[PDB]
DNA sequence: GTACGTCCGGCCGTAAATTCAGATCTT
RNA sequence: UUUUGGCAUAGUUGC
DNA sequence: AAGATCTGAATTTACGGGCGCAACTATGCCGGACGTAC
């Protein structure tokens, strides 16, 4: 997202980046909530 | 009769619950109905 | 004897039906021991 | 490998979906005494469900 | 070829099928061993019913 | 030319939310 | 000349 | 008087918890891409 704003990229991809960043921080503090699916570590195991 | 006791009842007493398993009223009588089975 | 009144003493030994009903009776002792251990500490830790 | 893993770990179902897989079906055989081996081989497990 | 299937010991396709106790001793296999388990990575695995 | 092979990219208790009867306003 | 260590699981078992 | 509104009071999903510790075991996260050798 930083290089998007440095380039001045499009808005829809920036919104998708904000969406994914929101999901990543939310599952970094709390990888359990009645929202998006859980985060896995690419090894078929949820993150703590 | 059959009344809940033991650790379920102790649970409910400490875990104060709106739904007793066996709620009851040990209700007493004072007139002649206390001794008269018919009036009781 | 049909509904599980065993009439022999342990000295005399139980019959097959009597033995099976006695095993059924002792199974509840084992299970309620297990659930007592399951509730060990929980009430106590809540109280303390 | 697919059978092998499932028998090596006892997780049954899709390997990648092992989060919701039934576990403990396959167990290392208990070789402590012959009676224990026979008892383990003739064993039934009732899941909670 | 499509893969490899683990073989329960002393089944109809294990090499110890219908072998006399002498031959089991020659292969260093206990004739009283009941079988009914798989060998996965050398570990004896039994499937609980 | 061919393949390999190994180095890089993908239960129960709250608690919120939905529907029904006074009440002041509106008419 | 003074080190040492996988983490999270799943199963089994003791009181 | 009538109404519409409309604002406080009865019914449905939905997290979120779920014995002290011991002891032992056994198992675990690729496929394109690029070169080099033969």
């Amino acid at each position: 997202l930083r290089r998007n704003e440095q380039n001045g990229a499009a808005a829809h991809v920036i919104a998708e980046d904000v969406k994914l960043l929101q999901f990543h921080v939310a599952t970094m503090v709390d990888n359990e909530l009645p929202g998006l699916p859980r985060a896995m570590q690419k090894s078929g195991r949820p993150l703590k | 009769k059959n009344v809940t006791l033991g650790v379920p009842r102790l649970k409910e007493l400490i875990n104060i619950s709106k739904k007793p398993k066996t709620p009851s009223l040990t209700v007493f009588l004072l007139g002649q109905s206390a001794r008269d089975a018919e009036r009781a | 004897e049909s509904r599980g009144f065993v009439e022999n003493s342990y000295l005399a030994g139980l019959t097959p039906t009597e033995f099976f009903f006695h095993a059924m009776g002792g199974r509840e002792g084992l299970i309620d021991t297990a659930v007592k251990t399951a509730e060990t500490g929980y009430i106590q830790r809540r109280l303390i | 490998d697919g059978l092998k893993y499932s028998l090596a770990t006892g997780n049954w179902g899709d390997q990648k979906k092992a989060h919701q897989a039934r576990a403990g079906v396959s167990q290392v055989l208990n070789r402590l005494t012959f009676a224990s081996t026979l008892s383990h081989l003739r064993r039934l497990n009732s899941p909670i469900g | 070829f499509i893969g490899k299937i683990p073989i329960m010991l002393r089944s109809t396709y294990c090499l110890l099928n219908g072998l006399t106790d002498r031959d089991l001793c020659e292969l260093n296999e206990c004739p009283l061993d009941p079988g009914g388990y798989f060998i996965i990575n050398g570990s004896e695995k039994v499937l609980i019913a």
